[PDB]
């Protein structure tokens, strides 16, 4: 028989990460694997057909997805669908595949709106999730010994679907919900100057422990504008949620990472300012099959797509894709040892749930609330030559933290700061 | 490749009914086995099928609350069990093979049939038919039978020595839950007397042989 | 689930005629169709099992095409053991069957034969009568039949049974059954039953009274 | 504005941080 | 030809005040009319279509919705959709329209979010909206003199579909639009004594003037709370948002309509609190057409749909679609005849944009956002009897206020209380 | 009823093109009149109508921009204008009557047509055809023409006294511009030298009067 | 806009037989739909208006069915004034038209009668040199006609011509040109065209020597 697979992305635009440019290789490879693989589907062809998820400007939107995918489906009426990546433009394609009774499969969307199953029914995140961020959160704070009050403050910009708005409200949901600790956030606009003045005011009244979500740019402007008015590290502590690793290029294997300096004739404050500023990344893999994976998929996409890749965890997105087409394959052969068909839904995403998977990021557990569990990477700035580097890793399946080689967490005072002074803050 | 049913068996309803199909002469858990009931003038209807070697089972919605499929390797049979009966379960069930497993082929047709089972759902008892003469009042000749339960009817009349242009027609089920139907040949009115017209109605359920004179 | 059309619902033709069958799905499937034939007393026969294929021991003049959501099976010379019931199954998801196409040979109109019969003593004596008139030997099949009594009508008390067509002369028989008790025979005098078919001009009444029978 | 279950189309932008719980 | 007119409502669920049940007799009213009529479009017949927009539980759902559209749409490519009403199952429906270059008719969705006309094209509203709302508290403010300072607060429910917020929000946004004042809001639980009691405490610190959208139990109790918690009507003034008028019947002229009678044993003290409250509801149209055409639906509901209906202002929100569709054929009569097609969307929509049309209800105006204007009316306390009654009109289309009766709002101290007192806050 | 058209002009590539239609016997405010174009190949295509008593017009996406339509009621006559012409603008126009306008039935059929006008727009001008005989090394002869513009050229063999088995194939356009044809004709064997052959061609545009023996 | 769609492209049937047009619709249209019929050289005619309405002045044999995305045109007792090119088109909004549908007669298949012609002296001393070969009294229209110049496969310098279906032997008429240079034709000598056609048991070759010539 035939099995078909529907794919909504953007078909043009290149500046996703999960954009087909750079997830068709990696479709082509997972299905190679799968021809290949006897075990897999013995006797089975899969079939693929594209649909785009993009009005004429070019960027995805929620109104052009819900109406591709029904055209896909009154088309062809596949078995089971792939992304989209927007949250905005998969979720109603979500609901829509839920309604059909049609498994959903993806890597992003990582929004709190996809945790419940009610509504968001037969649907499976192959991706990294922001939950997973708020229980590296959490455990974080217990080692630390941390547990009183927290600072949150994202930042406002036009031109995106609110990428630090998301993040910032499932990891709060995460730490109430784990933690039971009074947080508080706040948004603040970075175009603006006053902001950053507001911002620096009001930061000493309502907490020492501070999460920010802004750009690169915006948190280094934040921190010289903290240094001069007199903050300092042995009171205050910063955390960047950069999960794409954009201030240190690409977050790649060990080398030295100096993201203080841009010849802007401020390089020695900013290195000093940068002396009380962690950043909280993604884990890449190590095992050899990774790095092969990253070198197959680079060639191909320059072969078959005039496209020229980079080094970088984004790289990290597309290969979860593989992994987890290689796991619904699986599951499908499963069902078809159980006496049953491909065309049931329920079955097959009951099945993928819960199971322990092998595949070139690594071995991934898929919980009964079909997330998958990811490891977290926190970086550390050598005090020597002042280079940010690795130090402690987290792992979400036994939610455990490791050190690097024994590498010490070093702090400017020799402690970590308590969460609250002994004067209060008034 | 041989398929073999057994069974006509009727009861009242609420009570249960089994179905053995037997699939000698081939290679029985290699191949599927469905289970296909047919109304009698409705039309073909699926109900379910096995798989003997990987133990699937897979049965539709209306029909999964109350029945059970099993099937025993050593003699290469299945059986069908159907519980809670009610007056829709009059059908005729079939048993079928098709789609190697090997393969997971399952779309493939069934190839060979089985004889097929016809089972039947009434309260009520075996009672004998009643045949009543037709006379006229280019005429209107034969016998009418009415209130006989189960089917079938054997041959009109004459034991055959009348079959050139002869018409038969169906049972119809009546409210009462009886069956009745009737045959009617004209011959030409010229012969009317010459010729002495019987027909035999015979019950093997009821074991009762009747005799009318036309 | 998907629901399965057949057209035409039916359809006469003659010997060594070209005949189409129409299938239709409310969803589409790419090649999961499996084709049909049944004859009255017979179990199903498989002819073809996916959209395009021939089965082993199939004669050659079947074909079939088709694809998405509509699909066609092809006879291009009938033949008198062809004349069946043809069914069209999916089986791309959970399997159905069609509502069937009954095939039937072409044959001239013809003109029934009206017979009535009178209720006989003994149905009296039983404490129900039972009053008959029948169709015989007409072409088509369709019919319409009415009872009247006193010139008053009558619904929900009456019967009807029809035959197969024959394979010699091609006919049907279409006999109609009113039964009623005993106490209501009395209180009517003149039974009949009207008759209108294609093939007559004028509807044909047929009577009888109580009395004189 | 952290309540969530508000995914059922977001596209609206609105103010109204203050929810309170 | 025909005409084929979709309509997108719940068919069953016959509590929401754009249902079926209340919608159905105004359609075959305004239907008969049009053929009762030879000028509008003569030699034509319209045939409507239905679809139902609510899942298995009964509700607005915006998932049900769309796929109705979109089944709608393949199977008899209407010219015309109408409905939903509710704001999440009528937002998606918007967009498809808006790309299928289909005219779309609704009577409710008051959400903000539908007032982009470029994501939102060829969409027109001849319902009551949210914006008129603040238009007519900037012309109070206005008349007022109060321009320094405003409190918002609305309370949250697990039933509704955020309707307070929704108000809320197009209220608060209009007013910083127009008055460019300081605004502040706050949203609390519909059952919670602690969160009343931390409300009551935060309210004195944060402004006078105060709006407050919460069922009128809710208001009944905040009020009683707010007797005994230090408050009086020579500093605060409370305003309910009531567009329905629950608290009251709103149906008929000539009424009592005590609002703080409940038989509790509260009653005297619910009426001494009370006199520091208004209320701002609809206007109710008086025109005798108004009162036949009322009569003629609930005997037409009761004949057909097997439902008794209640007088109130809810009434006006069928009877703005009936009005509606009249607009809509008049236009198509005048693509007619100007060498045109049925299928000419963009320029139907734009005629019946900023024009003025005769109906039922009244003298209608749709300016060029396609947003029709609304009326309000202002409720205050008689001094003697002590039953509310009505002493505010507002006009949008010429935006002004009116008297009844020459009535003057009651003040306990004779005129309204500064926004900020003169110790501060 | 009577539709009436006038024009077989050739414009160059750039210019504009007016075409008048008349109508006759009927009251000219009272029906739509559409405007037709077909292609030689094509087929037909719709360009726009004009509504007459509300001085309403109707004009296609593609065509809208360049095309002008007019009429007057005194003399009962319309007119349409087309600029900016191109090489694919080479058709056959038709105007039509069809739906009445009093309760705005525009979607009635065109029941009235107009005798059409030809249209060519090419960068060429008039040349004399070139006649060319056409002999074997049953019998066949013929002559061929080549290199003319415009259209039409009439051809005819032995002043007409000979017509049967006359064949005249279509004109075909030529890479350069210029249309060629040739005329054959089929006589028996017999017949080679027993009688003479002579073609005729006639070009009314170029006034080309050549009689050529085969 | 809404694009219509006509099935078949062509086909063939005799005088007094049943032929049957489908026309398909993008989008749904109730009843908009008009029926064309033009013969070549002709303006077209209005057959059937409303898709189920018959203009007065047409004959009854006409018929029109359908509604919604599928409609059947049905022509009985053809008659040889019934054979021309028919066209559906819808008037719901900016009305379109079909791309048609001819439909001719049908007759024995028949072998061509290929002749060729030498080029003239004189159109070589003008500069260019062209060879003819015709293709007379052949059915169907479909054949395969390839110049061949000394053994070489020549394409993209050649023109081909059918001419209208005749009345009398309802046969076609083919002629193929190709057109050389004046120096091309010299340094070649041997010059043929090869006919393929269904009607022939082998292709048939028509050669000639530009020395013997
Ligand atoms: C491939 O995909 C990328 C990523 O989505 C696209 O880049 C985005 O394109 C959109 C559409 O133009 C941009 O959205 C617009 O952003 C404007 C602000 O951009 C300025 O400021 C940013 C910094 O914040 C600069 O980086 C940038 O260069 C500009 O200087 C807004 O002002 C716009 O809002 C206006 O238009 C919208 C309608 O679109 C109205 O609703 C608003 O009311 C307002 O009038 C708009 O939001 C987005 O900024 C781009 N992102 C980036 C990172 O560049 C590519 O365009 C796309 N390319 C292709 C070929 O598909
Ligand atoms: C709120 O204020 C509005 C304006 O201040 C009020 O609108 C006015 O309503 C009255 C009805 O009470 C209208 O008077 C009628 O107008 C119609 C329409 O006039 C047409 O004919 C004239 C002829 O010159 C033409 O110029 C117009 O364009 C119309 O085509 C007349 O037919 C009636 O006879 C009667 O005069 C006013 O016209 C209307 N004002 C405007 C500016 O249109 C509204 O009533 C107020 N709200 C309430 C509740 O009272
Ligand atoms: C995170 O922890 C889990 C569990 O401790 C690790 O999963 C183990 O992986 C190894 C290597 O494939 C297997 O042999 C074990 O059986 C796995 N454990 C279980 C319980 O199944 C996982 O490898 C850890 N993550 C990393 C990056 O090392
Ligand atoms: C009709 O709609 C109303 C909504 O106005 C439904 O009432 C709600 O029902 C849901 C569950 O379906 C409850 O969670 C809400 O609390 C109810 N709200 C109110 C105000 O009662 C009602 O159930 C619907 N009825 C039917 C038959 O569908
Ligand atoms: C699978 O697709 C191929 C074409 O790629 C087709 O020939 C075949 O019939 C299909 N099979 C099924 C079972 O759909
Ligand atoms: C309008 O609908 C009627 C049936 O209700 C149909 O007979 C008629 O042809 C339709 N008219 C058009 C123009 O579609």
């Amino acid at each position: 028989g035939n099995l078909t697979v529907a794919v909504v992305l953007p078909l043009a635009n290149t500046s996703y990460p999960w954009s087909w440019a750079r997830v068709g290789p990696a479709v082509e490879l997972a299905l190679a694997q799968v021809k290949a693989r006897p075990d897999l589907l013995p006797g089975w062809t899969v079939r693929t057909v594209l649909g785009s998820s993009e009005n004429a400007l070019g960027v995805c939107s929620d109104t052009a997805a819900p109406l591709a995918a029904v055209d896909l489906k009154w088309e062809h009426n596949p078995a089971v669908f792939l992304g989209p990546g927007c949250v905005y433009a998969a979720a109603p394609v979500g609901r829509f595949t839920a309604h059909w009774r049609v498994p959903l499969l993806t890597a992003g969307a990582p929004a709190l709106g996809f945790g419940v199953k009610d509504e968001y029914a037969l649907t499976t995140r192959a991706g990294p999730s922001y939950a997973k961020l708020g229980d590296f959160v959490a455990a974080l704070h217990r080692r630390l010994g941390w547990e009183r009050q927290a600072l949150m403050l994202y930042a406002y910009r036009p031109g995106d679907e609110e990428h630090c708005f998301f993040l910032v409200e499932g990891l709060f949901m995460r730490v109430r919900d784990r933690l039971n600790i009074t947080v508080d956030h706040l948004e603040f606009a970075e175009d603006d100057l006053s902001h950053y003045t507001r911002l620096l005011r009001t930061m000493p009244r309502k907490g020492r422990v501070i999460y920010i979500c802004s750009s690169p740019d915006a948190f280094r402007t934040l921190m010289l504008l903290a240094l001069e008015a007199g903050l300092c590290g042995e009171d205050y502590v910063f955390f960047h949620l950069d999960i794409f690793g954009q201030s240190l290029q690409g977050g790649q294997g060990p080398a030295p990472r100096r993201p203080w300096e841009r010849g802007d004739g401020q390089d020695v404050s900013a290195r000093q300012a940068f002396q009380a500023a962690k950043i909280i990344t993604y884990k890449d893999p190590d095992n050899p099959e990774y790095l092969e994976f990253l070198k197959q998929l680079k060639h191909l996409a320059y072969e078959q797509f005039n496209f020229t890749m980079e080094d970088g965890l984004v790289n990290t997105i597309p290969a979860s894709f593989h992994d987890g087409l290689l796991l619904y394959i699986q599951a499908v052969t499963e069902t078809l040892a159980h006496g049953g068909t491909v065309t049931d839904g329920e079955n097959i995403t009951q099945r993928m749930w819960n199971r322990s998977f092998q595949g070139v990021t690594g071995y991934l557990k898929i919980d009964s609330s079909g997330d998958r569990e990811t490891d977290f990477s926190l970086w550390d700035m050598d005090p020597e030559n002042g280079a940010f580097r690795v130090v402690l890793n987290y792992n979400g399946t036994s939610q455990e933290l490791v050190a690097v080689s024994g590498r010490k967490l070093n702090w400017p005072l020799g402690y970590p700061p308590p969460d609250i002074p002994k004067c209060g803050f008034d | 490749v041989q398929l073999v049913q057994s069974g006509a068996e009727v009861k009242k309803p609420g009570a249960s009914v089994t179905v053995s199909c037997k699939a000698s002469g081939y290679t029985f858990t290699d191949y599927y086995m469905h289970w296909v009931r047919q109304a009698p003038g409705q039309g073909l209807e699926w109900m379910g099928w096995i798989k003997p070697n990987s133990g699937g089972t897979n049965s539709a919605q209306r029909f999964q609350g109350r029945i059970t499929m099993t099937w025993d390797t050593s003699i290469s049979t299945a059986y069908m069990e159907l519980s809670r009966l009610r007056s829709d379960d009059t059908a005729v069930y079939y048993c079928s093979r098709g789609g190697p497993v090997m393969n997971y082929y399952y779309y493939y047709g069934m190839d060979v049939w089985g004889q097929g089972t016809t089972v039947t759902v009434s309260s009520a008892s075996t009672k004998g038919p009643s045949v009543f003469p037709l006379a006229p009042c280019t005429a209107a000749l034969g016998c009418l039978v009415k209130d006989y339960f189960p089917e079938p009817v054997t041959v009109s009349w004459n034991s055959g020595a009348l079959t050139s242009g002869v018409h038969t027609f169906p049972a119809v089920l009546q409210s009462s839950g009886l069956y009745s139907l009737s045959s009617v040949v004209t011959v030409p009115s010229s012969s009317l007397g010459t010729k002495t017209y019987t027909c035999n109605v015979d019950h093997k359920p009821s074991n009762t042989k009747v005799d009318k004179r036309v | 689930n998907i629901q399965m059309t057949q057209s035409p619902s039916s359809l006469s033709a003659s010997v060594g005629d070209r005949v189409t069958i129409t299938c239709r799905a409310s969803q589409s499937i790419d090649s999961y169709l499996n084709w049909y034939q049944q004859k009255p007393g017979k179990a199903p026969k498989l002819l073809i099992y996916v959209a395009s294929s021939l089965q082993s021991g199939v004669p050659s003049r079947f074909s079939g095409s088709g694809s998405g959501k509509d699909f066609t099976l092809t006879i291009s010379s009938l033949q008198p053991e062809d004349f069946a019931t043809y069914y069209c199954q999916q089986s791309y998801s959970i399997p159905t069957f069609g509502q069937g196409t009954r095939l039937e040979i072409k044959r001239t109109v013809a003109a029934p034969s009206v017979f009535i019969f009178p209720p006989s003593d003994e149905q009296l004596k039983s404490g129900t009568a039972s009053v008959v008139c029948l169709l015989n030997n007409f072409y088509p099949r369709e019919a319409k039949v009415q009872w009247k009594v006193d010139n008053a009508l009558q619904s929900g008390n009456s019967q009807e049974s029809v035959t197969e067509q024959d394979s010699k002369d091609s006919t049907y028989s279409l006999s109609s059954t009113l039964t009623l008790s005993k106490a209501d025979y009395e209180k009517h005098k003149v039974y009949a039953c009207e008759v209108t078919h294609q093939g007559l001009s004028s509807p044909v009444t047929k009577s009888f009274n109580r009395g004189e029978c | 504005c952290f309540g969530g279950r508000m995914d059922r189309i977001g596209a609206q932008s609105g103010l109204g941080c203050n929810s309170f719980r």
